[PDB]
């Protein structure tokens, strides 16, 4: 398509998988993980790698994956075994970082966030509603600030 | 309605039209040409719009 | 097998600048 838009009313918004550098912030890189991995979404830590979130029963949440200015252009995703390889998965694990959010979510701040535990194009995405389908809690993790459109910077207390 | 701005569409034809040189077999001459185009390319999805019915 | 040139060479780059455009 010629281009996503021609002119945008404002400036979008902070794109997910970004992490503010000025509170303390940690973004841990994992050697190995899924391919396909869709940054800016919510990462399990499974067998020893990163990877989507599916139906597993208590996925250990490592975190978001971040987003890399200076990666391939396309869409968020990490890819191993090409031109646009990403060798290591760059996964934001403390502080605040920007997550995309379903469609249907309208999460105020301070909200509990949930993560979408499916096995689908909607995996390891932020919500409100702790009963949206495949709904999993990510422990000590709260909505801050709505970012551009679907994307909610959220908190990370603790490490995730 | 359309934009002519540059940035807005570009009519892309990467190579004129060439003429093969004049091929002759005994007395059967014959002439192949050939020109290679991407043809309009549209930059931006809304730097147009259509009014169908008038 | 397949070809001779490489797909990068294949694809053009164009040179022209396109910068984003915002309300006035």
């Amino acid at each position: 398509m010629a281009f996503n838009n021609a002119v945008l009313q404002e400036v979008s918004d902070l794109p997910a998988g970004e992490v503010i550098k000025a509170s303390p912030h940690n973004v841990s890189a994992f050697e190995v993980f899924q391919n396909g991995l869709i940054e800016g979404r919510f990462v399990k830590f499974d067998a020893g790698s990163i990877d989507i979130l599916d139906a597993s029963a208590t996925p250990t949440i490592a975190g978001i994956a971040k987003r890399k200015v200076t990666g391939e252009i396309g869409p968020g995703v990490y890819s191993t075994s090409g031109i646009e390889i990403d060798q290591v998965a760059e996964v934001i694990n403390f502080g605040f970082a920007t997550v995309t959010v379903q469609d249907a979510a309208a999460p105020s701040k301070y909200d509990p966030v949930y993560a979408i535990n499916l096995d689908s194009a909607e995996a390891g995405k932020a919500t409100e509603n702790s009963g949206a389908t495949g709904a999993l809690a990510v422990a000590d993790c709260v909505f801050w600030e709505q970012k551009a459109a679907n994307v909610w910077l959220v908190r990370m207390n603790k490490f995730l | 309605a359309y934009s002519s701005n540059r940035r807005a569409m570009q009519m892309r034809i990467p190579t004129p039209l060439n003429v093969s040189s004049v091929d002759q077999r005994g007395f059967k001459y014959y002439v192949e040409s050939y020109f290679g185009v991407a043809g309009l390319d549209v930059i931006e999805d809304t730097a147009g719009r259509h009014l169908t019915g008038l | 097998e397949g070809g001779i040139i490489l797909a990068r060479n294949l694809e053009h780059v164009s040179s022209e600048i396109f910068t984003q455009e915002f309300a006035g």
